[PDB]
RNA sequence: CGAAGGUGUGCUGUGAGGCAUGCUGGAGGUAUCAGAAGUGCGAAUGCUGACAUAAGUAACGAUAAAGCGGGUGAAAAGCCCGCUCGCCGGAAGACCAAGGGUUCCUGUCCAACGUUAAUCGGGGCAGGGUGAGUCGACCCCUAAGGCGAGGCCGAAAGGCGU
RNA sequence: UAAGGUGAUAUGAACCGUUAUAACCGGCGAUUUCCGAAUGGGGAAACCCAGUGUGUUUCGACACACUAUCAUUAACUGAAUCCAUAGGUUAAUGAGGCGAACCGGGGGAACUGAAACAUCUAAGUACCCCGAGGAAAAGAAAUCAACCGAGAUUCCCCCAGUAGCGGCGAGCGAACGGGGAGCAGCCCAGAGCCUGAAUCAGUGUGUGUGUUAGUGGAAGCGUCUGGAAAGGCGCGCGAUACAGGGUGACAGCCCCGUACACAAAAAUGCACAUGCUGUGAGCUCGAUGAGUAGGGCGGGACACGUGGUAUCCUGUCUGAAUAUGGGGGGACCAUCCUCCAAGGCUAAAUACUCCUGACUGACCGAUAGUGAACCAGUACCGUGAGGGAAAGGCGAAAAGAAC
């Protein structure tokens, strides 16, 4: 549904603002991409729909750390 | 002159019948309102 | 086969009438008023047993309850089943 | 008459049920043909069948 | 517990025949009593062959308010009231003016 | 030994009003001094009910059409029986589907219903009546289309679809 | 508990009962068709059609049980593909649906006001959606204050229509501080001392104390009027009972109650006493929350409309220090003071009433009061969502008018 599987980032709402300060509603979507992540420690690829920010989490924590967090919450991959 | 109500029992049921109502969140709210009011007959379904 | 408890329920009454009288003294048919859910087979069984006659065939139909009034009230009598039961050849009861 | 039959065997009142049921039927017919002036009777068998089937129900359980 | 019962002998307190006595005949759930030869009425009665054959007029008893009758002592020869106590295990009724069981 | 309410008559105050009493009614009423308001109606093409007016006036729904004799009946232009006359006949005849649901048949009744009368009725009341291996449904098989395990997609609700 | 009973319109007929297996009242059981989440498959709701067992048969048939989906766990099994993995089957456990308000969260109008209207207002309101509990939510300071000090959260009264915000228009509108209600604090990021030691929790035990039927419950007569006396007149009595209701007109003493005093075979609520069953207290030393705080860009929340604008949240791109450290004190800097974010849990004061009992009203009394005092969400209207009435009173007693 356009939800980052790593972080949780989903669409949020807010306002366009003109020079005359007319406000119309809008959405701010995440920067999602489907991406095959190599897991060394079970010799396969896993595909997560993830946001640019969630990829920086995976670089830092390491995929094995992150896929433990995914299993906890019971979100499938 | 042909008038607006041309009866058909099959169409009455597929449209306004009990199971039709039960098949949608909106239709289930119709039966919930009609029970709440106290209606003696929820739907058309003889 | 059918258990007897059941059989004791499926017959409900004899049904009198001009037509029933005639049916009896012409085509050797007894006209009963039977349980709404009783199959033809259960009727045949129940008669054979509970009256000790022999039954050729049963016919059945469903009578619809008439709508009535009782002083500005709407009523409705119950639907009920009517069996025509032809016996074999020479029995009577 | 509950105690009068509370003690008698499973089979004993298993046979009691059927001849109650048989009487119910016989009443039903005579009633239906205006040969029953004792209406109260067919009410009583009904309540007897009731209290047999209950007694069956506890023993079996 | 009911203070006055079937087959009691009572004196009328109130109404067209104040003062006069009779036996209780049967007791209604409305809180009324039939009392033999008390509240007599003249019912006009239509004929009907099967039950109550002829026409004719009738006298019969009409129900009377039970509050309007009193258990009659027949020792004082006067109206009375009823209490409740146990004479050895069984609730009983006693006059109050003369505390004897009845 | 007659409350409120209703309807008369008499008296009385500058006014909104007050007091007395006949008849009706058949169980409530409230001096005084204070207190509180759903506190006063002729109008809003006001709202609800009732009753007038036009007026015993227009009308009684296809211009296919009736006439007489008998019957029953409190009563017959209209009902029943008969004779004659008329109208439809690719329908104004007959059988069905859909839709309706006892309107079907007998007996009984004429208050209301029937644009009149009604002994008559699709009206009231009671009783009867619908019988299937082969007719139809159900059943087997699919069309458009619908629902749709997993699935794909979407803030949620949901949307598509194997 | 009892001398009367078989619910109403509603009689009648057949019966049942009177000293206790008649009826009636309460506790625990039994039975409980079909449809409906509906769950064996289907379906135009209350119907159509099955599969597998186990049992039975008069060989025609019969009765009962089980069989939905998803989530988790376990076993068994298992492709492309060697190990695997995905998948498949069975079982166990749980969920599903309904419901009046209150509560937390995801979305989010316009009419209207500005005497036009776009910023602003209406308003984070109506409405839709998700989730929850008897309440929820919030909660033990990276909080305030002013160099004096205070000490978690919630709610009430003030401060104050003040300070501010504002096409500085219409309007919006705090805090600091003070007075009250209620009061409570703990735990993980970890090893030794060390135990069943704190007491949260589960399940039996007694004992109290409620609940669900019930029992006893004072004392008045005469006489007038009248259809009838409870009213008038006369003379008595009760009162821890003169609340209230009924009875042929207005009754402390006619009846039912009321004050007060009593009661439970059975089930269950709360509180102490408590075995046992999981449960860990105390002390020492250490540790102490990173794609995080901060930043740029776009928005939102703060009374505060980007303004000189601190503080909070983050869609997007970035990114520290780590106690010799870090956050805040309304641009910003220095000094000083105060606190320790990136991990949790927590009772009471507070919100509400679909429903149950009791009691109350300067609330209505049939065009009023609920739409509905009456068989009303009915009759009727509408394809449907939905709309939606009218209609109470014989008499004390039917004695409801024989002939
Ligand atoms: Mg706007
Ligand atoms: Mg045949
Ligand atoms: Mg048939
Ligand atoms: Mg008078
Ligand atoms: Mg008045
Ligand atoms: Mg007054
Ligand atoms: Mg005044
Ligand atoms: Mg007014
Ligand atoms: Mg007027
Ligand atoms: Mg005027
Ligand atoms: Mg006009
Ligand atoms: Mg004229
Ligand atoms: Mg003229
Ligand atoms: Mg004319
Ligand atoms: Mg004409
Ligand atoms: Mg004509
Ligand atoms: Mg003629
Ligand atoms: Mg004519
Ligand atoms: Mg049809
Ligand atoms: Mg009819
Ligand atoms: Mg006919
Ligand atoms: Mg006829
Ligand atoms: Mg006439
Ligand atoms: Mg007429
Ligand atoms: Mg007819
Ligand atoms: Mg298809
Ligand atoms: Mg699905
Ligand atoms: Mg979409
Ligand atoms: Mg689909
Ligand atoms: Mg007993
Ligand atoms: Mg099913
Ligand atoms: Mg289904
Ligand atoms: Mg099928
Ligand atoms: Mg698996
Ligand atoms: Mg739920
Ligand atoms: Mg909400
Ligand atoms: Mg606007
Ligand atoms: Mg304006
Ligand atoms: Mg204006
Ligand atoms: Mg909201
Ligand atoms: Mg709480
Ligand atoms: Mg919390
Ligand atoms: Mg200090
Ligand atoms: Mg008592
Ligand atoms: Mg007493
Ligand atoms: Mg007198
Ligand atoms: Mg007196
Ligand atoms: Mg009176
Ligand atoms: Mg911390
Ligand atoms: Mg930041
Ligand atoms: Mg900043
Ligand atoms: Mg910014
Ligand atoms: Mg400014
Ligand atoms: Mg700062
Ligand atoms: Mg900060
Ligand atoms: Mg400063
Ligand atoms: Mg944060
Ligand atoms: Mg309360
Ligand atoms: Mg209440
Ligand atoms: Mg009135
Ligand atoms: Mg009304
Ligand atoms: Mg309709």
């Amino acid at each position: 549904s356009r939800v980052c599987q790593v972080t949780g980032k989903r669409p949020v709402t807010g306002n366009n603002r003109s020079h005359a300060l007319n406000a119309t509603k809008r959405r701010f979507l995440p920067n999602l991409h489907s991406h095959r992540f190599w897991v060394e420690s079970e010799k396969r690829f896993v595909t997560l729909r993830v946001s640019a920010k969630g990829m920086r989490v995976i670089d830092k924590k390491g995929i094995d750390t992150v896929l433990a967090e995914l299993r906890a919450r019971g979100e499938k991959y | 002159m042909k008038r607006t109500f041309q009866p058909s029992v099959l169409k009455r049921n597929r449209s306004h019948g009990f199971r039709a109502r039960m098949a949608t969140k909106n239709g289930r709210q119709v039966l919930a309102r009609r029970r709440a009011k106290g209606r003696a007959r929820l739907t058309v379904s003889k | 086969m059918i258990r007897e408890e059941r059989l004791l329920k499926v017959l409900r009454a004899p049904h009198v009438s001009e037509k029933a009288s005639t049916a009896m003294e012409k085509s050797n048919t007894i006209v009963l008023k039977v349980a709404k859910d009783a199959t033809k087979a259960e009727i045949k069984a129940a008669v054979q047993k509970l009256f000790e006659v022999e039954v050729e065939v049963v016919n059945t139909l469903v009578v619809k309850g008439k709508v009535k009034r009782h002083g500005q009230r709407i009523g409705r009598r119950s639907d009920w089943k009517k069996a025509y039961v032809t016996l074999k050849e020479g029995q009577n009861l | 008459k509950a105690k009068e039959l509370r003690e008698k065997s499973v089979e004993e009142l298993n046979t009691e049920l059927l001849n109650l049921l048989r009487e119910q039927f016989n009443l039903r017919m005579q009633a239906a043909s205006g040969q029953l002036q004792q209406s109260h009777l067919l009410k009583q068998v009904r309540r007897d069948v009731a209290r047999v089937k209950t007694l069956l129900n506890e023993k079996a359980g | 517990a009911a203070k006055i019962r079937r087959d009691d002998e009572v004196i009328v307190l109130t109404g067209k025949d104040k003062g006069k006595r009779g036996k209780v005949k049967n007791v209604l759930s409305s809180g009324k009593v039939i009392v033999e030869g008390i509240n007599l009425v003249k019912k006009h009665q239509k004929p009907v062959p099967a039950l109550n054959q002829p026409g004719g007029i009738v006298e019969k008893e009409a129900a009377i308010q039970v509050s309007n009758v009193a258990i009659f002592n027949a020792a004082t020869g006067k109206a009375d009231r009823v209490g409740f106590r146990f004479e050895d295990g069984k609730k009983v009724r006693f006059f109050k003016s003369n505390s004897e069981t009845i």
